[PDB]
Formats: structure tokens, C-alpha cells, sequence
């Protein structure tokens, strides 16, 4: 069957991104979908990205020319969209969602792109108390069959239990390597031999996350102050266009 | 204690500790500032799994004080219920207590987790904010426009915790004498090491790299957007 | 002609026991071979198979182990220069009692329809008074009713040694674990992620020394130290001979 | 006095086993194995079984036993010396009996001072079978005491390593234990070094060495077997002989 994974990392920096947002919140699942056989498929999603979806309208028609120019390159490692809405614990596919999600996974998929049998459509919402002392998060994947969605398996992998279990080896899967692999192989390794390799991954992986802490604080700073240049102008025009 | 302003870095700290196991509880200490009734969190200790544990935590809200130059302390703890229900056990509302007759206004949140529908497919994250039988207090996630420097570090620091918990009981079995042990031991330590690399080390460099990438990617689309815009002017 | 007596032999009794030891996890199961003389099954010989399944009451021999096992049996006919056939089979109940299952008692009775003589062996193991610490194993020798079990009388009968056979039989036990531990990692050799191939030769190395550990080695010792006690037995034996015949 | 745990594989419990069921009468023996020390801070005793020998109980009374007689007897391998067993047919009992208490005494004494460890934990392992009405279900029990320190008889936790537990399961980590023939082996072979494949090598290895181990088995069984029916047959003779002159 079909199951979709995911790291605690990953889902953390979703989280972070819907309850920071002001409002409402869209954007696009990154990552790869694997085959293995026994014939399963996990869609794994690596990373999100958010995007104003008043960014990308002509009226409801999404507009596939501004949707191009934002995603830029990366449109390959799209897998699928989500939507983030707030206090409402309903979690069903509305009338905009299902066009949304239909014209996104025509766009994404294709040869060079995801398969549109894969594309996902992932819906969070975070509800809350009268009293405000408990918050509640849910969300759920879904794609389209027949012509009815279905929700999908989410497995979010961690030290307990992860996906890659399902015997204790790790079947190989059929058929651009990351950043990790790269640090990998700069190592130029080649078991007993295996636990100096795991060692020296452990010491090469711990100094290079390190390493990223201080370009990570950099960059939000640089998206954040961009961010608000750009709420500010345009409020800054709009009071000025209101006058004239 | 009227309230709890609790920052969106932290909430992400602490969500993805939770995160890292379906089969333990784990846990941590909360750092901050109590004002008129309500605790601004702002930082965050992940904690192994004590005296030895309050000091390091301590010293960390005294290091912070003085970084940032704000009054910064231990404001409270939480722990996650994988596989169960918010509601804080007996033993929950227990170390509360104690924690309370220790410091009033010492707040508890618990994270519950791994909470999925058999044929709804759809997953509940609950955080509950609370005192000690439980009482709820009003809690606030309160916006960051980035992941503070403090908040990353704490990220790999759990890297860092379980790495150095297998290393401590790899070493208690250093020179076993039996060849069919030291190979054992050996086999084990390897697939306990990778399995740190593999499900939460390697997952968290993807997830910096990505951001720092995709946030490049926004930051490019923002300018094009500020030129645009500042033709109007 | 009908199943009046099973008399199993202490050496085959051995080999049995031994696999049924090999874990408290799982069912083990095997066959058993030798000669039906008038109403009585005489068991001098084994077969140790390999299960597949990890049903906890699903234990079936399949039809090509059945065959190999008759072909077995046709070659100790004419080695040891006698009447050998597959006579009946036996499995392990570690953790349960000896009495025979629903599916115990449905396997048994088919067997009949093949052989009307075919004889019932459960082994059961790994049970112990928290208390106590006193342990229990069970042998019931059965066949299949009219949907019932019931008990066929049992002897084991004296062996001077263990043969040339039985002590063959144990040593396939491991090579068994060992195949079945390649044919797993077989399934995943050659992966192209770093961090995957690591892990799967730790586990495949950890798997295999387990075997080593739990039941190569200790057979190793097992049959290493009954030389050596049997020769110290066999000088005694010798010095007292000698004081006999002086009497 | 410390926590104490019993250990032994599948292949010499079968032994054991084997060679109670092919006795004739009741029979008896001694205990091989070797006893380890680990620290968890409290320290636990593993005392390991890894061999059994039998021997008529007469070759070593007078009911008392004669110490010249079991060093005669025992011979360099006393070091070995754990415990003894006992094992009895046609019944259910599982309890030491007096006459067993003060064997137990003895051996623990004579191995003690001797060279077999410490007079606290020498073991005596009861072992029994039974039948059914129709003898279609055989029962075996077994248990280990020792002699504690306030002159008590306590039964001991027996672990049978295999496939599925063992005793050192403590984390999945093997603890190394306080310091003080297969591994020759592999030490002959120069096996105990290793990107070789040393699992595989090493198993290997015992497969080849299980295999040339058959033949001296066998020879072997043969050998004692021979001068056990030689031995038995004499002093029948002689047992006859006393008959007639009383
Ligand atoms: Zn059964």
C-alpha cells in the first residue's frame, strides 16, 4: 500500500511555521517518494516551505506562471501542498482545497516532477480551550484515488519505531545526493570496519550541524527583515493610493 | 500565575524532543522570566534519561542571564505522553507539586504524541499548560520571527545526549575477554550509533540545510517584490 | 498393524530436546524415522526442518520436506542395512503445556489418513514455578481420534552412545539458523545507502553470532568435554577392572 | 548473600537428560562449569554449567564418602567441580532427602578448601521423571539448591540460554565480568582478529571442527561402554561368589 514518513525535525519546523504564522497558512511538501518491494511506496517529506497564496492568483484560478517563478528550481522536489487553519477542529476537504490540491499535483507532476497518483494534500488546524490551557493539533494526509480522497498512513519516524521496519534489515528500494551524503562521502570510507565508519559519520556529522547553527540564524534574520520591508511598503502605497 | 507566554523556538524545541521516541517518555526543563502573573518562556533544557541535572539547567538560565542580559531562570518543566492522553497521570501532578512548594507560579506542560486514528489516519498533538489533582492555565504561543541561537543548539544537544549515553555503556564493556562478546558489543554500538545518525541526527542537518535554503529562496522572491513595489513609491 | 507401543530411542530423545531448548520464543519441529515392528514404532532416527512460519500454532511440514525426508530415510535403509521410514513428527510447546492443539490434533490426523501408524511428539519447554524455580519439561506421544487426541504409551528405550546420526542431526541446526539468516540478508544486499549497508551488516553480524554463541559453541563444548569425561570414566573403569579380577 | 542465577545451554541440559534416561536405576554425578562475578552497586553471580559426568556412588563410600576414592576418581578435573546432581525415577518428589543433604555437605566441603570455589554456592541440582497411567506423557523436573550460610537449602533461578533469552540480558550489551576450548580454536586458526568476515569465519570454523569431533565422540562412547560392561559383569561374579560362602 501507501504510507507517508516523516522526522520529528521536519515535523517540528512545520509546527514552528504554522504557529508563528499571523493568519492562515499555505505552502509546499518537499521531498522524495521510494518503492520497495515485498509493492510499497513511502512518500517521504523533508521539508516545507510557506507561500502567500495571494501570491499566486490571477479570482480562485491559480496562476501557473507566478507559482513557477516563486518555486524556481526546486518545482522537482515538490511532493505535495498543506494548509494550515486555526481554532476550527474540523479537518474535511473544502470546495477550494480539492481545486487546489487538483491544480497543484496537474503542475508538479509529470515525467520531470512527482507521480500525481503520489501528490499530497495535507490539512493542520490548532484548536484551543476556552480557558486557553490546552492546545489542541491535528492534521491528516489525503490524496485522490475513483474520484474520493482517502486519508493516508503517516508514520513519523523516531528512535521507537520508524517506517524501515517492516525484520531489522533495511530492504533496498528500485532505481542528486543530499547534503548529508555528501558529507559522507568526504570522508572517502570504505563490519568492525563499520563501527570506525559509524564513529567518524557521528564526529562529521556533529561538527557540520554545528557549523550551520550560525548560517541559520543568519538567513531567518535576512528573510525576516525582507519580510517586513515588504509589509510595511505595501501598506506604506496602500495608504497612499487610498488618498489619491 | 495568571498566565503562560510560551515562544514558538521553544514550542518547536520541545514538540521535537517529544518526537524522538514512541516508547519512552522524555523530558526537559522550561527557562524564563515570571513578571505580573504571567511566565515569558524563552528557553529550554533537554534532560537525560535529578541533582545533577537542576545544576547544568541552573547554570545555563545563569549564562543566559547575563548573554542577554534579562533575568532568566527555571520557570518549569514538561514531558511528553507518548501513546496517552494529555491529562498529566498521578505521577504528573506528584512532581508538580513538589516543584511548587519549591516556587509558586512554576508552571508544567505536557506534550502528548503519537496519537493516531485506526482508520481516521488522522494525528492529535495535545499541549497542556498546568499546576497541581491538575489545573489548566491559560497558555499562549507566543510569535518569534526566527529560531533563537539558544533554541538551535538545544536541538543538537539531543544529538549529543544520546550519542554520549552509548558511549557510556560501550565503555562498561570496553575489554571483554570473549572474542563472540566483543564482536557482539561491537555489532551492537554500530547499529545504535547509525540509528542516532539516521533518525535524528541526519534529519536535523537536512532540516537547517533546507531552511536555510528555502528561506533564500522566499528572501529572493520578497526582494523581487520590494523592487516592484518600490517603483510606486 | 495398528500403533500399539512407540519406543524412542534415548540418543533420538537427545537430538529432539536439544532443538527444542534452541528457544522459548518459537515452535520447533521436525521428523522422526525408523521401523514398525509388530504394533510398535521404533524411533532410532531424525530430521531437523526448518519452519518458516512464526504462527504461534501454525506449525506445518511442507511436502518437498517430506519427500527429502523419505529420501533420507531410503539412504539409512541401506547405510545402517536396515528398515528405515518416516514413522511420525514431533514440535516444541515452550511456554504452554504438552497437551496437544486443535491444530495439533488436525495435523496428527491427517498424517493417519498417509499412515495409520504415524506417531505424535510434543515437547514441551521453558516452564518454571516463579517460587520455586523448579522446572518442567513434558513428552506426550499421541495420535488423532475421532477429533480428540489420545495418548499412545510411550518408552525410551537405553542407548549405549549417541550415533554417528544423531550427532549429525545436532550439528544441522545451526547451519539451518545460519541459511536462514542469509537468505534475509541476502534480500538486501548491495544498498546503496552508506548509512543502510552499515546497518544491516551490524545486524547481520550480531544475528550470526548470537547462533555461535547460544548453540554452535555450546555443542562445541558439549561434545569436546564427553571425550574428555568418557576417557576419564573409561581409566577408572579400567583401574577397577583390574582389583576385580584379583577378587 | 548476593544474588545468584544458574546458567546452561540447551546442548548440556540434553546431556544431562540423556544420560539420566538411559540409566538404568536412580543415578548420580557431578556438576562442571565455572562461576563469574558481575557488578550492577551489588555484585550477581552467573554460575555456568557446561558439562556433567556421572559415577556410581558406591565407587566412593565406605555412607560415608571416601576422599581418596573421589580424588581418585574426580582427578585433576575437581577445579571443574560446581556442583552434583541426583536424579530419581518413578516419582514426582522434588525434595532433598537426608541422606542427599549430607552428600551435598561432603561434596561442598571436599571441592571447597579443594580448588571447587566457595562452599556457599556448590550446587546440587534434583532431577526426576515420571509417566502417565498409559506412559503416554513423561514428565521431567528438575531444580538447583544450595547450602546458604544459615545452614539452609534454597533453590536457585535456572536460566536455559537460547535463541530467544539469556542471561546476558541484562541493555543488549554483554557486561564484561569481574577478572581472575573453543576459544582455542579459534585462536588456532587466528580467527580472533578482523574486514574479514569474522562472524561468518568463526562459525564456519565450529561447523568444521563440530564435524572431525563425531568420530572421537563415537570412538569414545564405544570405548567406555565396553569397559562398563565389562566392569558390570565382574562384579556380579564376584557378588555371586559371597552368596554362596554366606
Ligand atoms: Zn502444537
Amino acid at each position: 500500500d501507501l504510507l507517508v514518513t516523516i522526522s520529528g525535525a521536519a515535523l517540528s519546523l512545520l509546527f514552528f511555521e504554522n504557529v508563528r504564522s499571523v493568519g492562515n497558512q499555505m505552502g509546499f511538501l518537499l521531498g522524495e517518494a521510494l518503492e520497495f518491494i515485498v509493492v510499497k511506496i513511502h512518500i517521504n517529506v523533508e521539508a516545507i516551505v510557506t507561500c502567500p497564496l495571494a501570491d499566486l492568483l490571477h479570482t480562485n484560478h491559480i496562476n501557473k506562471e507566478k507559482l513557477k517563478d516563486f518555486v524556481r528550481d526546486k518545482s522537482k522536489q515538490v511532493i505535495g501542498w498543506f494548509c494550515f487553519r486555526r481554532n476550527t477542529t474540523n479537518l474535511t476537504l473544502t470546495l477550494k482545497d480539492k481545486l487546489l490540491h487538483k491544480q497543484f499535483a496537474s503542475h508538479f507532476s509529470g515525467v520531470n516532477g512527482c507521480k500525481e497518483d503520489f501528490f499530497l494534500t495535507c490539512l493542520l488546524n490548532a484548536s484551543t480551550s476556552e480557558t486557553s490551557g490546552t492546545h489542541k493539533f491535528r492534521h491528516v494526509f489525503l490524496r485522490h484515488n475513483r474520484g474520493m480522497f482517502e486519508p493516508i498512513s503517516l508514520k513519523i519516524n523516531n528512535l521507537g519505531d520508524d517506517a524501515s521496519r517492516h525484520s531489522d534489515y533495511k530492504p533496498t528500494p528500485v532505481r542528486t545526493p543530499d547534503s548529508f551524503t555528501k558529507l559522507i562521502e568526504s570522508l572517502n570510507l570504505d563490519r568492525i570496519d563499520g563501527l570506525d565508519s559509524a564513529m567518524l559519520i557521528q564526529k562529521a556529522a556533529e561538527h557540520h550541524l554545528m557549523s550551520l547553527i550560525p548560517k541559520v540564524c543568519e538567513s531567518d534574520l535576512e528573510v525576516a527583515e525582507l519580510e517586513k520591508q515588504v509589509h510595511e511598503l505595501k501598506i506604506k502605497i496602500a495608504t497612499q493610493q487610498l488618498a489619491k | 500565575l495568571q498566565k503562560v507566554e510560551l515562544q514558538t523556538d521553544v514550542y518547536m524545541v520541545c514538540l521535537q524532543h517529544a518526537l524522538s521516541t514512541e516508547n519512552f517518555e522524555v523530558m526537559g526543563l522550561l527557562i524564563g522570566n515570571f513578571a505580573c502573573g504571567i511566565a515569558k518562556i524563552s528557553a529550554v533544557i533537554i534532560l537525560r534519561r535529578s541533582s545533577e541535572q537542576l545544576l547544568k539547567a541552573a547554570a545555563e538560565a545563569e549564562r543566559l542571564t547575563v548573554e542577554l542580559n534579562r533575568p532568566m531562570r527555571v520557570l518549569g518543566w514538561y514531558h511528553s505522553h507518548p501513546h496517552i492522553t494529555v491529562c498529566p497521570s498521578h505521577v504528573d501532578v506528584r512532581t508538580q507539586a513538589t516543584y511548587q512548594t519549591m516556587d509558586h507560579s512554576f508552571v508544567g506542560l505536557i506534550f502528548s504524541v503519537f496519537s493516531e486514528g485506526k482508520e481516521s489516519k488522522e494525528h492529535e498533538i495535545f499541549l497542556n499548560c498546568f499546576q497541581s489533582e491538575a489545573t489548566e492555565i491559560p497558555l499562549e504561543i507566543v510569535h518569534t520571527p526566527d529560531i533563537s541561537d539558544r533554541c538551535l543548539r538545544t536541538m543538537t544537544d539531543l544529538s549529543k545526549i544520546l550519542v554520549q549515553e552509548e558511549e557510556d555503556m560501550a565503555e562498561a564493556c570496553k575489554d571483554h575477554p570473549d572474542v563472540l562478546a566483543s564482536i557482539h558489543n561491537n555489532a551492537v554500538r554500530t547499529r545504535a550509533l547509525i540509528h542516532i545518525t539516521d533518525i535524528i541526527t541526519k534529519p536535523l542537518v537536512q532540516t537547517f540545510e533546507k531552511r536555510i535554503a528555502l528561506n533564500k529562496l522566499r528572501a529572493t522572491h520578497l526582494q523581487r517584490q520590494l523592487q516592484e513595489l518600490q517603483k510606486m513609491c
